[PDB]
């Protein structure tokens, strides 16, 4: 037995001698055990044994064996089962070969991509280059390939072409891999060399640690400065290189839910280290940042005073603390920087389901009451979740803490859930809230409405009782909240008002109706909430007296201990700006509406005032000096300019600051901007980001101000909320001081 | 290795297109100045450049964008001889 025409003395085409002459062996039936016995027979290492002839040429003469089967026990090849000598039909393009190695000389890399863990799969076996064949290439094999290199799960069979890759002749053919072994070399029956990859492409792969994201520096679970890892090294991101879609993808990968806001500057503290120069181009629907396209720049980057930060929805920090097992005990959550136990008063089983689905262990069995699992360490939090049971995290549930009633002495929430992780209706729509809108009922695997015939407050009481919304204030019909689509399930509802569920009423029966969709029913319940700033000029202005809607009536909110964060939440909820200032009461005209709530303290997470803890609702008559008046900061600002009111234009919307593209930017729009800021006539309207690149998303494009509008949103704009623009074309203005 | 002008009403005016990687593509207008236009005109034998235009003055193109950030010094013989971010390295739109 001999090996010829190979890289070393331990690899090459295999030859056998008979009658005095050497001859070749056919590769059919030649498996890894045959190569193992061939390596063992010769004086060569046998730790790793592979099939195939490496860079060897075609055979010559007779083929003296075919379709052997050694099974690995027989010391020598000819002791195995084999066919008739010389009498076989293989041509000289099918000659066998063997590749024996110690196992410390085999190494595979990824080349052509943006990091260690994205590219074409290049293989180094005994200092000979190669590639892996597309034939049979799938994510299940890519998983072991990127497990051996030290990266995460494979995600795609492609990559971005960062650099060109040289050509190679050999090829590596891979059989099916079980998907759990810790190296590609451990896959069964992999061939090195021999066969050609005709009608097939090279193996490509992209895996998780290509662009792995992270959030650092925040005081709440799902907010902070954004950092990304390019395989091995971490780096911050410029606020001008990150978009709203990229933020959505980032917070989807990290399990933080939907994006609440992008924050520029260095909101969460300046970082240290590398700043990347890649502009993301996510379409929004990706699952990992690694899958997004990116545009690198060879030039320099921003300063560290422009690191992007993100705030996302899942800001609730909830846990089970005291109990026999880590998946049962008292429930605690931290807000306003302090831990506290929840209130049982409006805590039910559907909430426990999401509590222990968040913690990834089973489903809830019961909700023990009282001090059975421990008393609170101090003050009790009065938050009331309204989970529907189908969401995987508490931050996805509707929450309310504004005006919640004070709890009794020792009613504290607790939960017990099973360990088996494998364990796995009315809705109000179009009402501007959760406890108001058109009523839809889910009975036969589809959502349907209810007729307004015989529809009165008596049935609306049942509707607002089953959903967790208190009592009924309005029982509307005639499709007040818009026409529905789907079945009309119920008619002639005759609830007595004390029922607990809607179907317990003496209706005519499912599908027994004579209605159209213009007769869909709706409700407005007592727990409906709305916020308003009132002034004489307009009832929905951006500066005036603050009012809240509750129990069907409008009232005012006291100014006691009103912090900056609370006014920020108010302004952001109303859509005015990111922050505002309290004022002494105006003197134009004050209606005598009562006051609803006071002592409102908002944490840093929520973007609605309904989630801020406060004292319980209490209607009182109080002096106008105790009223809350707010002026929200301007919705448009000019930044980085040499004076107060010249520079780059930025606009607040959707919880984030952004910029205006310059595709149709002109002096007529600069007039509007300067007038809005209260500055003299416009002089120049710039283009192509004269005063530097912007922050956040591009909120506007092709604005069409006529030159006399009172604000930019009075102007027409064919684009609003989405733009085919980059940050390199931000608009700026120069006005008279 | 071919350079072409399209939609300009003549062979010595219009949108610039480069044939590479088996397809026609465009050049971004970022830093597109009179010197790069001079190089194009010299390559096509059309003399000295008079206008260098951007913002798709001759109409939005189709196909990939091949070169951004052209920094020709004005004396180059062929356009691809200039400094640039490389084939396909772009952050532009049509
Ligand atoms: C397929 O691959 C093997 C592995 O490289 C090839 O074997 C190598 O062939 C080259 C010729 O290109 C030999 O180079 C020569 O080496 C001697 C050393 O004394 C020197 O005198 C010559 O000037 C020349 O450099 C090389 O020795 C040989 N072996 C190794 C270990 O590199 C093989 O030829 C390829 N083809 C086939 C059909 O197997
Ligand atoms: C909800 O019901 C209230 C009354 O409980 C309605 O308020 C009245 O609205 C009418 C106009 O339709 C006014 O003339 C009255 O002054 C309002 N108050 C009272 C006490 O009658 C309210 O309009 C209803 N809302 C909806 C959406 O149906
Ligand atoms: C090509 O450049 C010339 C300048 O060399 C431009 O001609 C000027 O255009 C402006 C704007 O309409 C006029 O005010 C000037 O009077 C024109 N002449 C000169 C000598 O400045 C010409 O418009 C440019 N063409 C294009 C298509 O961009
Ligand atoms: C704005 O315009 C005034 C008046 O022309 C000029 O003095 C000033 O330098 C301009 N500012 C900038 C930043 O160009
Ligand atoms: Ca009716
Ligand atoms: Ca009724
Ligand atoms: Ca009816
Ligand atoms: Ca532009
Ligand atoms: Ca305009
Ligand atoms: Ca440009
Ligand atoms: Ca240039
Ligand atoms: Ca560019």
């Amino acid at each position: 037995l001999r090996l010829v025409d190979g890289v070393t003395e331990c690899s090459g085409r295999l030859e056998v001698r008979f009658q005095g002459e050497w001859g070749t062996i056919c590769d059919d039936g030649w498996d890894s055990y045959d190569a193992a016995v061939a390596c063992k027979q010769l004086g060569c290492p046998t730790a790793v044994t592979a099939i195939g002839r490496v860079n060897a040429s075609k055979g010559f003469g007779h083929i003296w064996l075919d379709s052997v089967s050694c099974q690995g026990h027989e010391p020598a090849i000819w002791q195995c089962k084999h066919h008739e000598w010389g009498k076989h039909y293989c041509n000289h393009n099918e000659d066998a070969g063997v590749t024996c190695s110690d196992g410390s000389d085999l190494e595979l890399r990824l080349r052509g991509g943006g990091s260690r863990c994205a590219g074409t799969v290049e293989v180094e076996i005994q200092r000979l280059l190669g590639k892996v064949c597309d034939r049979g290439w799938g994510l299940k094999e890519a998983d072991v390939v990127c497990r051996q290199l030290g990266c995460g799960s494979a995600l795609k069979t492609s990559y971005q072409v960062y650099s060109k890759i040289q050509a190679t002749n050999t090829w590596l053919f891979l059989s099916s891999c079980n998907g759990n072994e810790t190296s590609l070399w451990d896959c069964k029956n992999w061939q090195w060399g021999g066969l050609t990859c005709d009608h097939y492409e090279e193996a490509k792969i992209t895996c998780s640690a290509h662009r792995e994201p992270r959030l650092v520096g925040g005081d709440i679970p799902c907010s902070g400065r954004v950092e990304v890892k390019h395989g091995d090294t971490w780096g911050s991101i410029c606020d001008s290189d990150f978009s709203l879609e990229a933020a959505s993808v980032l917070c989807r990968e990290l399990q933080c839910g939907t994006v609440v806001s992008i924050l520029g500057g260095a909101h969460f503290g300046e970082g240290n280290g590398q700043i990347w120069a890649e502009e993301f181009q996510c379409e929004g629907h990706e699952s990992h940042l690694s899958l997004c396209p990116v545009a690198p720049r060879p030039e320099g980057t921003c300063s560290h005073s422009r690191d992007v930060g993100v705030v996302c929805s899942r800001y609730t920090e909830i846990r089970l603390v005291n109990g026999k097992t880590p998946c049962e005990g008292r429930v605690e959550l931290k807000t306003l920087g302090a831990w506290g136990s929840l209130c049982n008063s409006h805590w039910d089983i559907e909430d426990a389901h999401v509590l222990c689905q968040q913690l990834k262990c089973g489903v809830a069995l019961s909700t023990p009451g009282g001090a059975r699992f421990g008393k609170g360490n101090g003050q009790i939090w009065r938050h009331m979740f309204h989970c529907t049971g189908t969401e995987q995290h508490m931050g996805d549930c509707p929450v309310t803490a504004l005006g919640a009633s004070l709890c009794p002495s020792e009613q504290v929430a607790s939960v017990i859930c099973s360990g088996n992780q494998s364990q796995t209706q009315l809705r109000l729509v179009n009402g501007g809230g959760r406890c108001a809108g058109r009523v839809e009922i889910y009975h036969e695997g589809s959502w349907g409405t209810i007729c307004d015939d015989s529809w009165d407050l008596s049935d609306a009481h049942v509707v607002c009782r089953q959903l967790g919304c208190g009592e009924a204030i309005n029982a509307t019909g005639s499709a007040h909240f818009g026409e529905g689509t789907g079945p009309i399930w119920l008619d002639e509802m005759k609830c007595n008002g004390k029922e607990s569920r809607i179907w317990q009423c003496h209706s005519h029966g499912w599908g027994q109706q004579n209605c159209r969709h213009k007769e869909d029913a709706g409700v407005i319940c007592s727990e409906f909430m709305s916020l308003r700033l009132t002034s004489e000029a307009s009832r929905e202005a951006c500066a005036g007296r603050l009012e809240v809607f509750y129990n069907g009536a409008w009232g005012t909110v006291g100014k006691s201990s009103m912090s900056e964060t609370t006014v920020g939440v108010v302004c952001r909820q109303l859509g005015c700006a990111d922050k505002g200032k309290i004022n002494p009461a105006s003197l134009d005209k004050a209606m005598s509406i009562p006051m609803w709530v006071d002592n409102v303290q908002c944490p840093k997470g929520p973007d609605t005032l309904w989630q801020c803890p406060s004292s319980p609702w209490e209607k009182r008559l109080a002096s106008p000096s105790e009223e809350t008046w707010i002026t929200c900061d301007n919705k448009i600002r000019l930044q980085e300019g040499p004076t107060s009111c010249s520079g780059r234009v930025e606009i607040w919307h959707g919880g984030s600051w952004g910029t205006v593209c310059d595709d149709s930017w002109d002096l007529d729009d600069a007039q509007v901007v300067c007038q809005q800021l209260g500055c003299g006539p416009a002089l120049k309207a710039f283009k192509e980001a004269e005063f530097g690149q912007g922050t956040g998303p591009i909120w506007l494009n092709e604005v069409k101000c006529k030159g006399n509008e009172s604000s930019l949103w009075d102007c027409p704009a064919r684009r609003w909320g989405h733009s085919e623009c980059g940050h390199k074309e931000d608009a700026a203005v120069n006005c008279t001081d | 290795g071919q350079l072409r002008l399209v939609n300009g009403g003549g062979r010595c005016a219009g949108r610039v297109e480069i044939y590479h990687e088996g397809s026609w593509g465009t050049i971004c207008d970022d830093s597109w100045d009179l010197s790069d236009a001079h190089v194009v005109c010299r390559q096509l034998g059309c003399g000295e450049a008079i206008n260098a235009t951007g913002s798709a003055h001759f109409g939005e193109g189709t196909g990939p964008i091949w070169l951004d950030e052209m920094k020709c010094n004005g004396k180059e013989s062929r356009i691809w001889q200039c400094h640039s971010h490389g084939w396909g390295q772009q952050n532009c739109r049509h």
